[PDB]
This record gives structure tokens, sequence and C-alpha cells, in this order.
RNA sequence: GAGCCGGUAGCGGGCGUGGAUCCCUGGAUGUCCGAAUGGGGGAACCCGGCCGGCGGGAACGCCGGUCACCGCGCUUUUGCGCGGGGGGAACCUGGGGAACUGAAACAUCUCAGUACCCAGAGGAGAGGAAAGAGAAAUCGACUCCCUGAGUAGCGGCGAGCG
RNA sequence: GUGGUUCGUGGAGCCAUGGGGGAAUCUGGGCGGACCACCGCCUAAGGCUAAGUACUCCGGGUGACCGAUAGCGCACCAGU
RNA sequence: GCGAGCUAGCCCUGGCCAGGGUGAAGCUGGGGUGAGACCCAGUGGAGGCCCGAACCGGUGGGGGAUGCAAACCCCUCGGAU
RNA sequence: GCGAAUGCCGGCAUGAGUAACGAUAAAGAGGGUGAGAAUCCCUCUCGCCGUAAGCCCAAGGGUUCCUACGCAAUGGUCGUCAGCGUAGGGUUAGGCGGGACCUAAGGUGAAGCCGAAAGGCGUAGCCGAAGGGCAGCCGGUUAAUAUUCCGGCCCUUCCCGCAGGUGCGAUGGGGGGACGCUCUAGGCUAGGGGGACCGGAGCCAUGGACGAGCCCGGCCAGAAGCGCAGGGUGGGAGGUAGGCAAAUCCGCCUCCCAACAAGCUCUGCGUGGUGGGGAAGCCCGUACGGGUGACAACCCCCCGAAGCCAGGGAGCCAAGAAAAGCCUCUAAGCACAACCUGCGGGAACCCGUACCGCAAACCGACACAGGUGGGCGGGUGCAAGAGCACUCAGGCGCGCGGGAGAACCCUCGCCAAGGAACUCUGCAAGUUGGCCCCGUAACUUCGGGAGAAGGGGUGCUCCCUGGGGUGAUGAGCCCCGGGGAGCCGCAGUGAACAGGCUCUGGCGACUGUUUACCAAAAACACAGCUCUCUGCGAACUCGUAAGAGGAGGUAUAGGGAGCGACGCUUGCCCGGUGCCGGAAGGUCAAGGGGAGGGGUGCAAGCCCCGAACCGAAGCCCCGGUGAACGGCGGCCGUAACUAUAACGGUCCUAAGGUAGCGAAAUUCCUUGUCGGGUAAGUUCCGACCUGCACGAAAAGCGUAACGACCGGAGCGCUGUCUCGGCGAGGGACCCGGUGAAAUUGAACUGGCCGUGAAGAUGCGGCCUACCCGUGGCAGGACGAAAAGACCCCGUGGAGCUUUACUGCAGCCUGGUGUUGGCUCUUGGUCGCGGCGCGGCUGGGGGCCUAACCCUCGGAUGGGGGGACAGCGCUUGGCGGGCAGUUUGACUGGGGCG
């Protein structure tokens, strides 16, 4: 059936990961946003 | 096989023998390896003819000996040639593969004229050189892609056309 | 000031007025990530020089400590010793910077120098002793509140801005 | 050739500058809104400067403010 | 700001196409002429080539329509170095 | 202050005890446990797999895995069962995988390069993998692990010591690891098969046979020593005008040994010696059986790989990735202590394992007949083969069971007699389907259209005969004819997998590719043609300037294009348009450059307006331009006993349709008129051709082969149809367990003929009219779905278009700038047709060259262009490439009018 969701831990991962968000300006962004305004975990942490 | 290497002599006194037979998938240049003096080699150039059995090269000094190849200043008029040296060492200035190369019809001052194979004429310039001989590209025309698409085999764009397609989408298209 | 081992009330055991629980403030530890910075990297993992005990090395040899990124001054010598950088709800100036929508269309205009993004200072920045203002030969830092005034005025002199 | 200014090309200046010419050191040199005479002001083209206004993460106070579909959405193993 | 573990591509690097059939270049030999053209016979094994599994597809009909399913089941069909 | 917003939120009823149990691969019986078992455990019949419904490696998911307790909810019923609850416990590695090694894409990235800032690029080096590389295997052993735990057998790297050895000693160099595809020799395990030849546990019941009888098996792994087996290179000297920046390496030339020689990396024997070994099996559960002790056996011939040796060999073209090891060596130290070796002792980590794993544990929100990558995949039978029917090992019976067999839908089976007429349509289905022999037409680009079309064969028995693997060849095996005789059934690929064929036409050549969830086509794609921009630092595409792309390409090339084999053939017009060329003349921006006026000025002055002339592209004007856009006439007369026409007369146009074709899918008058096909034929197919409106390049006429394309016809055959009529399996119906769903104001809701807003159960008159239900059948409740997509209306929105409006991107362009020298020159001007001079200033031609740029070619120097130009500022211009708005009202429907 092919959904979308394959998930590929060395894919998703890399692709999303601490790291990058944070090595980009933008990821970063948002990020520290999510941060405190929210609390919770994050991507990576995922 | 997916790869280039030599294209301009400036190395001379060398000993130039017609390395071999090596046919050239890469450019429409059919080159043989050019076996030096030292030992050091090249696929060099595929201007048609010169005998397996090597035996050439060039020089500060002469030897129009078909092939071979020397500055503008050194050269005949009326002399059919290629290695189109365009700039002062620029190696290589035209005539790839493309037999019908350039014919130093007249020369001035450091300024030495060329029939350009490509279709019109002007002027080099001094020291500036270029190996006659002929080419080699046996008229590397024609020949059938059958009732397939040698293109595709092409590992050369299908990149395929269209111009009528169905929007109104690519640069002037 | 005389009760306690946190929210757990339960089992099993215990510290205490020859000043416990806890309230304070200044402490020493602060494992791994994170600007990370020793090196690599899909964070929270895996890798290297110097010192280090010497350590089980039962008649046989290791973690710990450490160290070190890079842009900043410059005692330059072979460069040794100082600052930064990362944050941060809101607020601040600079750098850059828009359509909607109003004008009962829409090209001028408006929303605005707003919303957003960027950099950066601070606990506040902004700004700040005048080649200023205006004209009574009058006034004097900058800022902010009221007022001046929805006036003088800008304009497809229209909506508005002011 | 743009800016900011109330100024939307305007009789339209001051200050700020994108390109090109490129002065003076006190009878110097801008200015008082095209310009000009005379009067009047000011002295630039470097810098530092607390206080008076702005903002609530924090702590307190107070409520013709609420009461569990109201209040921050979330009164307690919720930005889960 | 967010995305090619959707899909269209493109780069790099591996894997994969059960059996069978058709029989061009060639090379071997023989063939009237100068050599040959060129003929034939043998060998030979190409082709986005044929017949067909897995695999790739999804016309043509059948079911299904608060389904097994937000595209699937059935018969059928094309591609098959 | 609330019915009331298809309102939001929450609960709660509906339909409704009807609809569903997630594949029609079925079960049934005996015992056992339990409070209670169609749904659990043991056992015995039975059905479904079997290329899977097999084990395996991955990826993904992470305790789901075992064991003892337990069922409240999740398990679409139960449930003592669980991949559910709680508790305990389980997965160990120098040699397996990941790292402690290597790089291509790509990503990073000190230096370097450009951005308003954030940022862009990016060398070397680093990151980066089932690509490279690397040192093991078989058995046992628990409730779970296992190449890790046991044990038996096989190794590797580092370190210290000594023993022996030799210029060791970088990674800098050189080989070097290193490779495409299609095909195939030689050899060998995997794997299979026959053995009654060896071992052993019960048999035979029945008619028969104790017999080469039935049934199990008769293997797995290994130091090197060792013969079948290949598998990879040659051997010395010297010169090294000297390279691979530095010398001995290898590269290149010369003379000798230049073999089936010798050389160093996998299979067989084996065999050290170990294990396994089923059928046991006295103690023991004699049964959730098996844990563990006889003895086992331990052998021969047969078939044989789609990747085992191996980096093979042969062919071919589109002509097949980079860093550990091996040898050469500088720095450099060893050179009685550096590296190679030998023996002996010493050292060896970090993280990964359970079980699922063509899947209820993975994605589809669910135990959803959906998808997901690699490994032999057992046999018997078909010509072969992972296709097929039955079954091996192992897996499972779909998680809802009984019971009736009505209509009715599903899936499937059958028919006489006719045998497409059914119908838009042979849509479906049915014919036909496999191998061998015979036999094969029009046409052809001679390859093919042929499997064409059309027959005939196939089974099991015995006889004599010929072949290729069988180490000679002598129980063994295979391809095969042969021909003779003979036996049976309706049938002899017996079942199962398996073209219906033909005749014709149109388009597109063809294999293709594409609109995932309608459409695979005459749509694009093409191999092939033609115009065509481009000389490199290209031209176009992204880009704010760097830069990449292009392309390490270089005119047999790179980009732009309209058609789209091949054949035949592509004619007529450049008045407008785009463009290419021209640039003498008009024009005209910024600008130079002065007459002259103006304001204030006591005055020198001090600001503007300023115009004669010189002045850019562009535009105007001249020409060239059609596989550039585009266009390519009208009517009157005339031999024509009747009709254009052979001719003739003209008005306008840039000429004014040519060759081929024609009612074609461009022809509405039309089912045009004639012909054929037929019982009639508005589809076809041929021919005319007054072509409502073909036409050569978005080609034109045709064209073999080719198509899940479209249309036309004939045989073949079938319930497609003349109505069918029977039947088989599945719901529907009755039982038990569970138990939804949109819509709905509310309701005990009849017909009539009339009516109302003009198509009424509810209003009037009338006629039938008991109360409820279940199996049904569709008509009405203007039924359900969705605030019509068709419509108009909002001076709503969004996409594409051109001579719409404006504006920007880019491109061309005058003057200006860091853009410096030297000379050759003509023009203007005012002053003193003129000439002499003079200041003024305008045009222009030259190597140079010191910026600049580029250049490189081995260093910073040379070289080339050079005042360019890049590039900055203003000018002007083109400019739908893009961005933003706009394009009225009326309207007895919107529009056209």
């Amino acid at each position: 059936m092919k959904r979308t969701y394959q998930p590929n831990n060395r894919k998703r991962a890399k692709t999303h990961g601490f790291r990058a968000r944070m090595k980009t300006k933008s990821g970063r962004n948002i990020l520290a946003r999510r941060r405190a305004k929210g609390r919770h975990q994050l991507t990576v942490s995922d | 096989q997916y790869r280039i290497i030599d294209f301009k002599r400036d190395k001379d006194g060398i000993p130039g023998r017609v390395a071999t037979i090596e046919y050239d998938p890469n450019r429409s240049a059919n080159i043989a390896l050019i076996n030096y003096a030292d030992g050091e080699k090249r696929y060099i150039i595929a201007p048609k003819n010169l005998k397996v059995g090597m035996e050439i090269m060039s020089g500060p000094d002469a030897d129009i000996k078909i092939g071979n190849a020397l500055p503008l200043e050194n050269i005949p008029v009326g002399t059919l040639v290629h290695n189109i040296e365009l700039k002062p060492g620029r190696g290589g200035q035209l005539v790839r593969a493309a037999g019908t190369s350039a014919q130093v019809l007249g020369k001035e001052g450091k300024y030495v004229i060329v029939r350009l194979a490509s279709g019109e004429v002007r002027m080099i310039l001094g020291k500036c050189r270029a190996t006659v001989g002929e080419v080699g590209n046996g008229g590397r025309t024609d020949k059938p892609f059958v009732k397939a698409g040698n293109k595709h085999h092409k590992m050369k764009a299908p990149n395929v056309r269209g111009v009528a397609m169905n929007a109104v989408d690519h640069p002037f298209g």
C-alpha cells in the first residue's frame, strides 16, 4: 500500500535531529521557540 | 571509460612516437597513447593518420610531418590543422574530432590567419600553436540507431524534448 | 524549639533539648548533552597527546586527573596575560522591510515604518551642552506628561494623514 | 538621484546622503525656509554623560474580577 | 518557517529478470570469373525481438458502494536484457 | 433573561434487538481441567497450504519472549485461552555484525572567494555505506539466549624476552587493490535419484505374497601431509639527454635465458581425531513420552547449478568509482639494536542478541483478503521451468456457532430445437486453447506478415533394429527414433495449468512513457528531418556581484525549435509583422555650449529662465528575409443542341492554390448522387466530386511491420437473445451471543375529485376504513448525500493570453568614474564663399601600457586584451519574461442586437 510513514531510523533521525535544527537559523528558531513557549521535548528526542 | 587525459603539448625536444589505436569514447575524438622519450605518456589527440607504429612529435623547431604541432609562427601557408591553439598556450583552441580543422589560409605579423573550421574566418596571434594533421573522426557521423533509440543507450540525454506541452512552462518556452 | 527520615498514609529500622525536623546566607561536590570549543558525530554517544597513582598487576600492568576550540587585545620576543561570544515572556534602538483593507474600482494614497525577520546594547537602552529654536533683539541640554492642535498644513485637495 | 520632515515633485528649505566636481581657518564658515541686500542667531565635518518617561518573567499589595464549559487554555502524577 | 521515509526527477552505490523460441555481423569449408562481387552449406549466437513465471501494470468486463479497503477482491490483459 | 444560528460543548434517544463478524482453505468425535468451556489441554478421524499459509538475513516495533498466578475491560460471542493483568526470570563473543581503517556523490569545511545583516560558495583534511577491507567451524546445553554458554577442532593483531636474520626507516612514489553487458569450456561440493548392497524395529491379516516384499536410515565438520582441479606472471645486464618535483623504484630504448619451464592465493583425499546416529532402551513420566543408556548402520552407480574455483575464455560498445597490503626509498635514526622471521610467556575493548518479522508484534488510526528488499526453495507427473494437480518437512482451519432450505442479489455448473436476430456494441461469456508431423494466401522496407489459413498425431502390451553421456564397458542411466503386430473407453495434451480465427478500413510507425483514486489514446516520447542563436572567459538557465551550469565541450560541437521512420514531394506572395542588414538623411534624452532676458544690486557682483548649433540607442526611411508570424480573389461572357470549361472580359489585392487528395473524423443542403455488399444498410468500402470551410511543414498523398487504440464485415462458437427451465455452493429467513451507523420540529400519516403559492396523508365534499406485526415489492412522503458545479447577481477571487494599463526584471544605449602615454587628423565657433592665425571645442586612426581583467603553462614572471571593459552612477529603449489593477447600466433570462 505504501502510506508515507515507513520510518527510517537512519532517516527521520538524520533528516531531523537536535543538531540540524540547531545548525540552522530557522530550525534553531522555533526550537528555542517550542522550548519555553511550550515545554515538551522535541524531534530527535523522537 | 568515463575519463579525460591529454590535450596540449608544451614540453618538446621530446620524442613523439604514435602510441597506438585507442580509438576513444568521450569527445568524438579517437586518440592513441603517445609514447614520449622518458616514458611519460598521454592519450593524445586523434588527428587521423600517423600509423600505430607511432613516430612523431613537434618542436619549437619544425617538422610538418603530418599531425605534430608547433606555434603559429612556425607553420606553413595553405596548411590544414587542428589543435586549435587560440590564445598563447590555451592548449587546444578548437576542432574536436571536427576533422575539417583550420588552414593557416594566410598569416600576418604577430597574427596568423585561420579558416574557421566551424564556418567563418579571422586571425590568431604570435607564438600561438596548433598541430596540423587531419582529425580522426571517421565522419563520426551517420550510423543507424534502428528499431531502438541509441540516444537512451546514449547515457546521453533522453533529456527528451516537447515544445507543444500542456502549460506554459520553461525559459523561452 | 522540641519533634523527625520529603507528596506515601504501609511494612522493616532508626536521629534527636553535653541547641535534631526545618527557615537563612555563604560553601565543597556538580555524572552526560547543550554556545561545546580537544577530535568526530544521526545531542545526551564514540575517538586522540602530558602528567598521574604507579594500580589486581595473587607468580601479572589502568582509570583518574588533565589538557588543549575559535574569533579579541597586545610585552611584539617563541606572542605570554585579558574580553567575547550563548541565552532571555515584554520593553529598546539600528539594519532590512509587505499585501490585505479603507479611497464604497483601482495604478497615486492608506493600513506603516505597522506585522515579520536580522543584528546588537542594557537593566533600561533612545537620546544628550546646540553649524538649535524663532523673532517680543525673545528663548536656550536631552527626555517625558499635559497643552499647543485635531489648529499652521500635506493631498487623484478625495479617503485620510496631521 | 532618493530619505526624513506636516511637504505626495511642488514658488519648496534645513538636516541626512547614492554618483561627480572637490572651498575658506574669525572681516572664516552654515543658518532664520527659491533667491538678494541689510539685520539677527550659531560656531559644526570626534567622544562620555546618571536623573525625569517604557516593560512585566519575577515577589507583594489591592479588587462594584471570576468560580469550575467563567478565569491563563491548563486549581495540581497537563503544554501531558 | 515547516517537508522527496507523498511523488516527479536527477547524482552515487548494490541487487534482480524460472524456462523456452526465432535464428542477422562474423568465422570454417565448398561454389563457374582475374582477384572478386556474390551464391550456398556449416558453425554461430545479436535483438529496447517473439512465446510465456516471479516481478513491473493496473485497458476490457465482474463484485464491492455506512466495503476487507478513502482503490481493494474476481475473472481478463500489456511489458517480460 | 434565550426553541431558535446545518451554532458551540455535554449527555440522550432513533433506525433496531433488524445491518455486520474483516476472505466459501469446512470440520467431527473421545477423554481432561474448570464456578462455568462450539471457541482451552491431550488424543483419534477429516480439510487447506506446500513456492507457500517454509525456515533464514535484514528493516521497522521495542519486552511483545518464557514461567506462576488472574480475567474487570481490549479479544468485533464465549473463554478457565492471549501476542490482556500483576510478579519473577531470560538474551554474554579476540575471531558474526557497527566502530576503534578508506574515500565517489553528497555534507562539512582553518586558508581563499563574493552578501545590507542573517549568509553564499569551498581547497586540503575530516564525516559518509550490506561499495572496499578484515582473524573460525560443528555438535551439545535451559522456561527463554546462542557463529557468544559447554566442549571438541581452527586461527589473528599487539607487547616483552631471547634466538637467528638483513641498509631498516615514511606514506611522498610506482605498480596496487579495480570492477560493462550479452554469451560459453574445463573441474567440484549444495542438492537430488535409483539401489533390497549393508544395519535394525515390527509386520504379512483380508483372495493372494513371507518374496530383489513392505518401513526407517546408511551423513556433518578438519592440522597439513598429500595426486584429479585451475586460478593469477615472464628472466639478467646496461643506457636512464630522465620522469612519475628529490637519487636506487616503475616508465621508455638496446643484447642475451625469452615453452606444455619454475613461480605464489580455492575445491577433492581426507584424515589426525571428534561429534552426531535413530527404533529402542533396565532405573523413569511406559507418556504434556521422551529426556537419555544396545548397536546402529556408516556403501555403490545415477542426474547436475541461474553466480564454488577465478581477478576465467569468447564476442560486443552505449567502451565498465576513489584511500588498508606489497616493493622504491628522503626526513631520519637503527645502523650490538631498526624491521623480517622463530620459540616462550603476557595482553585483547566500546555497543549491539529474546520473540514477531510475504507479517494480528511492519507501515494502513482496528486481530482490516492493501504494500514491504536479498537465500536453495522436497518430491511424483507435464518437452522444459519457483506455471500447474496431489502430497515432504514445517505451518493452519481464517475466532462467531446451530438451523431451515422460500423470493431475491452473489459465485459456479447444464440444455434441446434455432442459434445474434439481443443490443449503441458478440460488452460478457462460450469457441479456441499443450507438444510432433503434414500443409501456408494476398503483400514485402524480403526481415515478415505464419502459431497464419487448413488437417492429422498422442494411451497402455509384446516383438526385432539404430543412437549420444555410461573410466574399456559387461544388473546402472539417458535424447531417440524406427517399423511391425496387438489390446480397451463416448472419448488416449484423458484431470490441471493452456490464441478463437478470418476478411477490411481509419490514425499513429514501431518497445515505449504519462494524467497516483475514472480516461495508457490519433496525447508526449521519439530514432529522423529543416531553419537556427554560439568561437568560447561561449550562447541560453539558476544568481544580490561571487559562482555554478554549461564543458575539462570546443562547430561531425553546444544550446532554440515546428515535424516527427521510410518513400514520394514539398509551389505562390515580404504591401503589414518579427527579424537581419544599412546608417547617408529627419527626429529626439541626459549633456556641452553662447545670443538674450530677469530678480536684487549705490557698485563689483550674486542667483535662475536660457536657446542657435553639435549630440545615443531607438523610431521614421532603403533593401534582403517564409521547415519566421502569417496570408494565397471576386463577378460577367464563350464551343458546350444542357454544364464551369479550350478561350475571353475585367474591378480590386501582396500575390489571388499549384502537384497529391476529397462528402475524409476538414462537406450541416444529406439517410448528396451512382456502384458493391443485404431480405432490407442514414455506419462502412469503391467512385463522382457544386470541397457549407483540404492542401504541404502544428507537413501533404501513401506506407510493410506494429497497437489491451477506433470503426466495418464472414466462418467458428455459446442462454447474449427467441421467456428460459433445472441445479450447486453464499447471504437473505427461523435460534442463540454481540450489537452501529447519516436523516429526522412532532406526529395515532388511506384513495378520491377539487383546491392553496398554482403536482397535498394534515384544508372541503365524499368513499372505503378494526388493533398490531415479521418475509417482500418499489411508487409517494417533492425521500437521504451536498447551503447546484449549469444559471445570473457581489464596481467577490484565483490561473493563462495579445497592439489592454502601468511598472520591474534582464538586454541595447549616449555622458561619467579608479579608464594612463605617444602620434596621425578633419568639423564647429567667435575674434583678428576667404585663406593666414588665433582661444575655444567637437569627430576620429593608430603599437604601445604602467589600472583594470584575463592568462597560464610547471613560482610571485612571463603571456594575452587594454582604457576593454568588467564594473558605479544618471540617459534613453525595447520589454506579458514576469507583478499588480481594470474590462459600466440598462436587459420583460446572460450575451449578440
